[PDB]
């Protein structure tokens, strides 16, 4: 019974109980979880940079382009909300976000199925090529 | 520019005031920061100028080229460049030993 | 527990040029397994002899 | 600028000399208007007059002909040396410099010590492998343990945490295949990071 | 020797600290034996023993939903097989395996690919809590350390 | 090729370097030793 089966996770979670045997140690836990006095201020503050970060990448990058196996694709994709801030928030932590910066070229072509996509003049209606200083300012913030 | 309607949390997080004083310090040292990067940017000039004027011989710029290949060399990238680099290809590869250098001056 | 002459006269030796030449001869063998030719199986060349 | 002119960089050369009596006049001044051995014992004005007497010694002998010169580069790193003047007001940076000093007779031992580990785990990785990285195949694999060198690239590179994680499916396939007694090279990795 | 004893002893007062780990180590492996437990044995081995893909996509499995592993090469097979890790590996199966890939996962380095192996094999949005907080309480657990 | 007078002129081919080398190895570790030894029994001997 998937989705169901927490019961046998109450198993795995008696041995957090074991935790409970080292009040020795959980004393930190309770001068670190019970820490959230000053926390507030700050996660509110890094939820507040997510939101302003993430709502103006939608309309900056709209149509992203998903294809199979070129850093762009469905498990990469952007338009949908959760995806872009799984998307962010991967590109936060620094795992080789180069090559996501990488992914987003004046050149490159993002969804050519609007009407004036035709290629007619030779130009991909896709610049993006600004992400690049505004993700490095969103990681320095996020480091500091 | 299209739903910038996001003022209320400015005013809503200023009752902690222990943050503030730390972003008025942040950019009232912000100068002596872009200081210590000017001197490293010359720093990297001389260092460019005596490689490319001595070595790496053509068969971007002397001030940017080094930033250009440090916005790929965080790092993470820069152990990448070793990467490719193992298979000119021994003509100065002490630029990456500079760029050790550079880069712990900066770490 | 015995200490007539002997335990007296080894407990003299040392010397700080005792504990230089242990240090090179571990440098020394340090050196000596560091080239150590590796070979698949029992390769004699008259170097790993 | 990178240019390779002709016209402007012979007026280049001959000023250069120029400065050195620019870099000189005080030099004899603070030997005059100061003591011989007041001003000469300051640990930071000798360095600058060690600079100086390095810096017309290679213009001298730039003068002349000289294999591999490198008379000009060292001449604009004491150049760069001449901003240590303005490194002498604003003593924000010169502090910062004399701390950096100071911290390396402390930290000598502590790299020492990582240099000395690295060997170790270096010399490990070449005897338990030894060239066993055949892998039935043929590409050109970034790393191997075969020669010294090599291995201690790969090591350093292991350290840093980058592809170690292949690095490691490859060692463990070539000889300990998944199994039982399979996974002993794995843990080898896991300590190596940790 | 002073360098090497000061180190063994700043380090000793905080092993128990360490012991923690072991715990989130095992913790989180289990769960994903109740929810990935032989998920990667279905393939797409578009003949005999070759899957339908350039040796780099993942042969996700032909779901009964359909949206995840469509494999549409204009002919396919979808079989049981090893086409999960490159040599067979990180597979959830085989519980120490499991062991590692989770602490490869905690390293942060390559935790998104096994993500996206995930996803594409069970299908989207509905696993992702689990590995970010794994990843949140391995952030804690470095700023404790 | 052949020598009448064995070969007086090239060093012989079976030539032992590591027992040269142990041998002189051994002879200045005895010379510390026994410098060592002397001097000790010298500095016990002045002070009865």
């Amino acid at each position: 019974r998937i989705s169901i089966t927490f019961f046998r996770l109450f198993r795995v979670m008696r041995l957090v109980k074991l935790l409970s045997r080292g009040e020795g140690i959980r004393t930190l836990l309770w001068t670190f979880i019970k820490s959230f006095q000053a926390l507030p201020y700050v996660a509110l503050l890094i939820v507040m940079l997510f939101f302003i970060y993430a709502v103006i990448g939608m309309q900056v990058f709209g149509k992203i382009a998903l294809n199979d196996t070129t850093e762009i694709n469905r498990n990469n994709n952007f338009q949908t909300f959760p995806q872009a801030v799984l998307l962010l928030f991967r590109c936060a932590t620094g795992e080789a976000w180069q090559d996501i910066m990488l992914a987003c070229m004046p050149g490159k072509k993002c969804a050519p199925e609007s009407e004036p996509s035709n290629s007619t003049e030779g130009e991909t209606p896709c610049g993006s090529s600004f992400a690049v200083f505004y993700f490095i300012s969103f990681y320095m913030l996020c480091a500091f | 520019l299209r739903v910038l309607r996001v003022l209320r949390p400015l005013r809503a997080i200023n009752r902690a005031k222990g943050l503030k004083h730390v972003v008025q310090c942040v950019f009232v040292a912000i100068r002596t920061i872009g200081n210590i990067v000017i001197v490293t940017t010359l720093l990297q000039f001389m260092f460019a100028c005596i490689g490319v004027q001595l070595f790496k011989g053509k068969l971007d710029n002397v001030l940017a080229a080094m930033m250009a290949l440090f916005t790929v060399s965080t790092f993470e990238g820069w152990p990448e460049l070793l990467y490719r680099s193992i298979d000119i290809y021994n003509y100065r590869v002490e630029i990456s030993i500079f760029f050790i250098i550079y880069i712990i001056i900066i770490a | 527990l015995k200490n007539p002459i002997r335990r007296a006269c080894i407990s003299i030796v040392e010397w700080k040029p005792f504990e230089i030449i242990i240090l090179l001869t571990i440098f020394a063998n340090c050196v000596a397994l560091a080239i150590y030719i590796p070979f698949p199986e029992d390769d004699s060349n008259a170097t790993n002899s | 600028h990178y240019n390779q002119p002709n016209w402007l960089t012979e007026v280049q050369d001959t000023a250069n000399k120029a400065l050195l009596a620019l870099f000189t006049a005080e030099m004899l001044l603070k030997m005059y208007s100061l003591g011989l051995q007041a001003y000469f014992v300051s640990l930071f004005n000798r360095f600058d007059c060690f600079v100086v007497c390095g810096g017309i010694l290679e213009t001298i002998l730039v003068e002349t002909k000289i294999m591999s010169p490198l008379g000009i580069s060292v001449l604009r790193c004491v150049r760069l040396l001449r901003i240590f003047k303005i490194t002498r007001y604003w003593n924000s940076l010169s502090n910062l410099v004399a701390s950096l000093l100071n911290s390396v007779r402390s930290i000598a031992s502590l790299l020492l010590l990582l240099f000395l580990f690295i060997i170790i785990f270096s010399l490990l990785g070449m005897q338990l492998f030894g060239g066993k990285f055949n892998f039935d195949e043929m590409q050109t694999r970034r790393s191997t343990f075969d020669n010294f060198p090599q291995s201690l690239l790969t090591v350093f590179q292991i350290l840093t945490g980058e592809d170690w994680n292949s690095v490691m499916y490859d060692g463990i396939m070539a000889y300990g295949g998944p199994s039982f007694p399979g996974m002993l090279v794995c843990i080898y990795f896991i300590i190596l990071f940790i | 020797q002073v360098v090497l004893n000061s180190i063994i002893k700043a380090m000793v007062p905080l092993l128990h600290i360490a012991l923690l780990v072991l715990f989130v180590i095992i913790i989180y492996a289990i769960i994903g034996l109740e929810l990935f437990m032989g998920k990667m044995h279905k393939t797409c081995y578009n003949q005999e023993g070759i899957a339908d893909v350039p040796a780099e996509d993942d042969p996700s499995p032909c779901a009964l939903e359909t949206g995840h592993g469509r494999q549409c090469q204009n002919g396919t097979v979808c079989k049981p097989g090893w086409d999960g890790p490159k040599h067979g590996i990180t597979n959830f199966d085989n519980f120490a395996f499991a062991m590692l890939t989770v602490f490869q996962c905690i390293t942060m380095e390559g935790w998104t690919d096994v993500l996206y192996w995930v996803n594409d094999a069970v299908g989207r949005d509905w696993p992702w809590i689990y590995f970010v907080t794994l990843i949140i309480i391995g952030s804690f657990f470095v700023l404790n350390l | 090729r052949v020598y009448p007078s064995k070969q007086f002129d090239v060093l012989k081919d079976d030539y032992d370097y590591v027992l040269i080398s142990s041998v002189l190895f051994g002879l200045v570790f005895a010379t510390m030793i026994t410098k060592r030894l002397a001097q000790v029994k010298l500095l016990n001997r002045a002070w009865r």
